[PDB]
RNA sequence: AGGGGAGUGAAAUAGAACCUGAAACCGUAUGCGUACAAGCAGUGGGAGCCUACUUGUUAGGUGACUGCGUACCUUUUGUAU
RNA sequence: GGGGCUCAAACCACACACCGAAGCUGCGGGUGUCACGGUGACGCGGUAGAGGAGCGUUCUGUAAGCCUGUGAAGGUG
């Protein structure tokens, strides 16, 4: 099955009105001042005020 | 020198009250639809609402002639197969008295966005009083 | 203080000191013209309805300019019959200024 | 001010890249870098270097401050595309278009 | 003498696409659709110069009816009484007095009514 | 890779995929319209808003609301078909 | 066609009025034929098809001319 008519410029842009992206929840580790993902270990290696992996 | 045209921000609307107390249904509805549209004013233009506000008080006492009290039917379809439904004039008067007058007036108005704005200015009640005392309607015969 | 006059096959409601465009007249620019085919004269609240025309009334005007209206385009098309025709048109007019209305 | 930085022929489709472009439009460069650093999209990694290059151009060539800048203009234009051949069933041949795009980011301190 | 079509053909498509300004979708930006749209627009314009004269007379008559019934007369009797007396004023001017010069309209209806028509 | 300056040049939006660089097609910005409304998407009438300036019988941009209105070619006795 | 219509907004007679087309008239323009020496009168829907008159493009002569870096052709308003 295929279209009998080609879609218009407006018609295919209304379908894409739901394609936007959402942002993530970011937090600032107050001990260091570093931005990280919420509930995740920072790229440095801190979580909730403690060293976990130390690179 | 161009023809005058009425502007929606300048029209003067007035309130009237009509009593259906032994009135022929269709002959009462032709005067109501005339007032709702603005045909009685020299400022009438086809594309703006220049009508008046009509209140009907004794809806359930409207009258028909001949044998239409039992033989007049109202049909509507629900959208489902076999969904045709009918009711006659007696049962509708007892159930929803105002729907009789609204249905007759609605069919005498244009079927477009402007014609739905004229319908919004018609108030029909089944008692002897209305809640629009603040607007001060005045009597209108027939 | 207005009047109704007939000129060019049409009727115009006319006030004093007014500019209006009318069908072309064979009068030189800047020349005075008058209309004795006056149908109605109303001075304030006093109206003189003209049986045929109002007796004695006249409206004095002077010619301002001559010109042509904007071009309108005529097209005559008969679908799937192999026929088409085009045309242009600009209508002549004379602009007059209404100097005085004498009832 | 309104200093710019362009990346020509980035190997990604313009429609894919425009989803990240309008996530940072009008934001401060401080919080626009945090969004791009923690995004899961490939276009965010590409567009992050164009945004930092614009900031560096601002500090060096115009003597600006990163704390004062904001993303004033961003858009994605189409580039030239490579054309390839994809074999299908029963001897049929398809043509593959590998699209690219131009990314322009502008930062302004006003 | 080989003749190339490039300059003349482009200058002819741009004339049509300039008249299709403001149309929707392909009707304003591709020549095949826009050419049909411009012809149909001209067809409507020729027809609607006839209909403009009809639509305005139907509006003057409706307003004269509304203003005559306020003075106690119907439109069809007012026109019969204006012909009977002498008055030969346009419907366009009559509908103008109905809205603006309401006192002058009453004197005309009263004059027509004195002709018993 | 690609850019931002600086330099050469009469001219780099003449920078090597380099004279000019149109159309389809894809974007960013501004103005107006659009979430109770039914159909070849225009045309006749028409308010409101925005811009410019000659400050409203003006010019330009939008077109709420409303009358009318079933593409083009070919082939046919005959096509919205 | 719908709303709705019952001493009708139905039917049968008679009467007067009005609406109603690109029909006719009014005003302003353009054209074909004929007659007279610019005026008159009488036309101007149209497929296949016949007849008449023109626009624009490239090249040759006019031109060893004329225009043009104080800006050509081309592109865009
Ligand atoms: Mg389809
Ligand atoms: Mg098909
Ligand atoms: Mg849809
Ligand atoms: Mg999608
Ligand atoms: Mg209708
Ligand atoms: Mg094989
Ligand atoms: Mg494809
Ligand atoms: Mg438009
Ligand atoms: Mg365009
Ligand atoms: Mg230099
Ligand atoms: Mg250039
Ligand atoms: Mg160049
Ligand atoms: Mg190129
Ligand atoms: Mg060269
Ligand atoms: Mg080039
Ligand atoms: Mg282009
Ligand atoms: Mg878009
Ligand atoms: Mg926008
Ligand atoms: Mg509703
Ligand atoms: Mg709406
Ligand atoms: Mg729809
Ligand atoms: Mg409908
Ligand atoms: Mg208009
Ligand atoms: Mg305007
Ligand atoms: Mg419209
Ligand atoms: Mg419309
Ligand atoms: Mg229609
Ligand atoms: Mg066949
Ligand atoms: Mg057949
Ligand atoms: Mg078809
Ligand atoms: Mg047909
Ligand atoms: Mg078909
Ligand atoms: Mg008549
Ligand atoms: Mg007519
Ligand atoms: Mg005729
Ligand atoms: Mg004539
Ligand atoms: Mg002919
Ligand atoms: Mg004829
Ligand atoms: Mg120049
Ligand atoms: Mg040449």
């Amino acid at each position: 099955a295929v279209q009998q008519n080609k879609k218009s410029r407006s018609a295919r842009d209304m379908r894409r009105s739901h394609d936007a992206l959402e942002s993530n929840a970011l937090s600032v580790e107050k001990s260091t001042g570093e931005v990280h993902l919420r509930h995740h270990v920072s790229p440095d290696g801190f979580y909730r005020g403690r060293k976990v992996v130390d690179k | 020198m161009k023809t005058y045209t009425a502007k929606p921000e300048t029209v003067q609307r007035d309130w009237f009250v009509v009593d259906a107390a032994g009135q022929t249904l269709g002959r009462l509805a032709t005067e109501i639809a005339r007032r709702l549209r603005g045909k009685h004013k020299p400022e009438y233009t086809p594309h703006v609402d220049t009508g008046d506000y009509i209140v009907v008080i004794n809806a359930e006492q409207v009258r028909v002639t001949g044998a239409k009290t039992t033989d007049k039917m109202y049909y509507h379809h629900s959208g489902f197969p076999g969904g045709i439904k009918s009711i006659n004039f007696e049962k509708l008067i007892a159930k929803a008295p105002e729907r009789v007058i609204e249905t007759a007036v609605k069919g005498m108005l244009p079927k477009n966005p402007l014609g739905r704005d004229m319908y919004r200015k018609l108030k029909v009640y089944k008692g002897a009083s209305h809640p629009h005392t603040a607007q001060q309607p005045q009597e209108l015969k027939i | 203080m207005y009047a109704v006059i007939v000129t060019g096959g049409k009727q115009h409601k006319v006030t004093e000191g007014e500019f209006l465009k009318v069908e072309k007249l064979d009068v030189a620019t800047g020349e005075a013209i008058d209309f004795d085919r006056v149908l109605l004269v109303a001075n304030g609240e006093d109206v003189k309805i003209g049986l045929p025309v109002v007796e004695g009334a006249k409206v004095t005007a002077e010619v301002v300019s001559h010109g042509r209206h904007d071009k309108v385009r005529i097209i005559k098309f008969r679908r799937r019959k192999h026929h088409m025709k085009r045309q242009g048109h600009r209508q002549w007019f004379t602009e007059i200024k209404i100097t005085g209305i004498q009832a | 001010m309104e200093v710019a930085a362009k990346l020509s022929g980035a190997r990604i489709s313009a429609q894919k890249a425009r989803l990240v472009a309008d996530q940072i439009r009008g934001k401060k460069v401080g919080e626009a870098l945090n969004l791009l650093a923690f995004s899961s999209k490939k276009a965010a990694e590409i567009m992050k270097k164009v945004l930092e290059s614009a900031v560096a151009n601002a500090e060096h060539n115009e003597g600006a401050d990163v704390d004062d800048l904001k993303v004033s203009t961003v858009f994605v234009n189409e580039g030239r595309s490579l054309k390839r051949i994809m074999p299908r069933a029963k001897g049929r041949a398809d043509r593959i278009v590998k699209r690219s795009c131009h990314i322009t980011v502008k930062v302004a301190d006003k | 003498a080989r003749v190339k079509r490039g300059v003349i053909a482009r200058r002819r498509h741009k004339k049509i696409l300039k008249l299709a300004k403001g149309y929707y979708g392909a009707r304003s930006r591709v020549f095949r659709v826009a050419k049909q749209a411009v012809i149909k627009a001209g067809q409507y314009a020729y027809r609607d110069r006839r209909q403009r004269k009809r639509q305005f007379r139907a509006l003057w008559i409706a307003r004269i009816n509304a203003g005559a019934r306020q003075n106690g007369l119907s439109y069809s009797r007012l026109i019969a009484g204006l012909k009977k007396a002498a008055i030969e004023i346009d419907r366009k001017v009559l509908a103008d007095l109905a809205v603006n010069e309401k006192a002058a309209f009453t004197a005309i209806v009263e004059k027509a009514k004195a002709s018993l028509a």
